């Protein structure tokens, strides 16, 4: 069954260059034309390069023409995209896509790799706990949570009690303010832990490595 | 060879 | 290029009804061999886009017989009939007939449901935060429907503030409600001038604003 898996997106700076790759497995790659379609952070989809089954023919939109080269090793089945003079507009999830037999539409799509083009220097996060705060107030369940502040680029992963706290949580989309993001996540537990049992909150930030496990203890002051 | 968008 | 307008941008519908998303090109998609290549793709919550209808009426294998596509020349349309909740996602229409192959804007299909009032939760700055001068008062409006919500900050009763972040979730797959977090940020010098912090939120479920608060000196 068709699988297309891509790798390469990292934080690149403007002026830069990256090369993303895509592995196919599950079908005779050499008879299928292939393509790299991209999803802009505003969710609108743009097609950026398309390639014939033998690597002879190469098609590009006017915006990437000149700066992106697409190619394919039909023997260790990989398809690629080498990206030169990047701009910030090129940020997005790049999708390795497989053209139909009837080559005008795509039938399978890869899982995607984010390329970020920016001049912000990466920063770790500061994770602070938010506890019921004032007098709690007792009525079976309580909302506790994390604030993950001041990191760049995305991603962070928020997990409660290593993954056992799995119901109740909500992990809000990140808002980017002045080149630094902020993200928060809540959790609703019955009132029996937090009292008795530990709620730790576990964020981790890939770019800078950084794992932080804060605990939600009751602040009173 | 299969070429995109050409029959 | 060939602009593919798509309407409407967001479409509330309730399990059991019909949804028509429709897409339109400013140039014909009909090539001389009589093939009209307008395809419809689905981006579910979290995953990557799937082919559903391809070449205007045909259905790729595995798509339910409730996704049906019609139209010709320049106006095209998808009918999802008897909508079920695992159909929420963004529907994109596309055209491979001319290079470059363009895509439409997207249609979020939203599952309509009975209203739910929010659950406001307001948190005070943590002492940890304060030992570097920041102070961000977080407010959580977890668990509600419709998306449209009003949220205001008032410190001491007077004022209100700009210098805020608001972030909403998508429709929840097992629940169809939304959640949102509003963060109001101040400094230690600002936070220490004041006393009552308030989160004032309003929905369609209630005439008096839903209201959560704390009296500042629990740092
Ligand atoms: C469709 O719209 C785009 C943007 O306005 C334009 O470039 C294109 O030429 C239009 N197509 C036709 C056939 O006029």
């Amino acid at each position: 069954e068709v699988q297309l898996v891509e790798s390469g997106g990292d934080l690149v700076k403007p002026g830069g260059s990256l090369k993303l790759s895509c592995a196919a497995s599950g079908f005779t790659f050499s008879r299928c034309a292939m393509s790299w379609v991209r999803q802009t952070p505003e969710k609108r989809l743009e097609w950026v390069a398309g390639i014939s089954s033998g690597g002879s023919y190469t098609f590009y939109p006017d915006t990437v023409k000149g700066r992106f080269i697409i190619s394919r090793n039909n023997a260790r089945n990989t398809l690629s995209l080498q990206m030169s003079s990047l701009r910030s507009e090129d940020t997005a999830i790049y999708y390795c896509t497989r053209y139909s037999s009837d080559p005008f539409y795509f039938d399978y799509w890869g899982q995607g790799t984010t390329l970020t083009v920016s001049s912000a220097k990466t920063t770790p996060p500061s994770v602070y706990p938010l506890a019921p705060g004032s007098a709690a107030q007792t009525n079976s369940m309580v909302t506790l949570g994390c604030l993950v502040k001041g990191y760049f680029p995305e991603p962070v992963t928020v997990t409660w009690n290593s993954g056992s706290l799995s119901s109740g949580v909500h992990t809000f989309p990140a808002v980017l303010q002045s080149d630094l993001y902020t993200l928060s996540s809540s959790v609703t537990v019955p009132s029996s832990p937090r009292p008795s049992e530990t709620v730790t909150c576990n964020v981790a930030h890939p770019a800078s490595s950084t794992k932080v496990d804060k605990k939600i203890v009751p602040r009173d002051c | 060879e299969v070429v995109p968008h050409k029959k | 290029d060939v602009l593919m307008t798509q309407t409407p941008l967001s479409l509330p519908v309730s399990l059991g009804d019909q949804a028509s998303i429709s897409c339109r090109s400013n140039q014909t998609i009909l090539l001389s061999d009589g093939d009209t290549y307008l395809e419809w793709y689905l981006q579910k919550p979290g995953q990557s886009p799937k082919l559903l209808i391809y070449k205007v009426s045909n259905r790729f294998s595995g798509v339910p017989d409730r996704f049906s596509g019609s139209g010709s020349g320049t106006d095209f349309t998808l009918k999802i009939s008897r909508v079920e909740a695992e159909d929420l996602g963004v529907y994109y229409c596309f055209q491979g007939s001319h290079v470059p192959p363009t895509f439409g804007g997207g249609t979020k299909l939203e599952i309509k449901r009975a209203d739910a009032a929010p659950t406001v939760s307001i948190f005070p700055p943590s002492s940890e935060q304060l030992t570097s001068g920041g102070a961000s008062v977080v407010c959580f409006l977890n668990n509600f429907y419709p998306k449209d919500i009003n949220v205001k900050w008032k410190i001491d009763g007077s004022e209100r503030q700009n210098g805020v972040l608001n972030s909403w979730t998508d429709q929840d797959s097992k629940d169809s409600t939304y959640s949102m977090s509003s963060t109001l940020t101040l400094t230690k010098d600002e936070y220490e001038r004041h006393n009552s912090y308030t989160c004032e939120a309003t929905h369609k479920t209630s005439t008096s604003p839903i209201v959560k608060s704390f009296n500042r000196n629990e740092c």
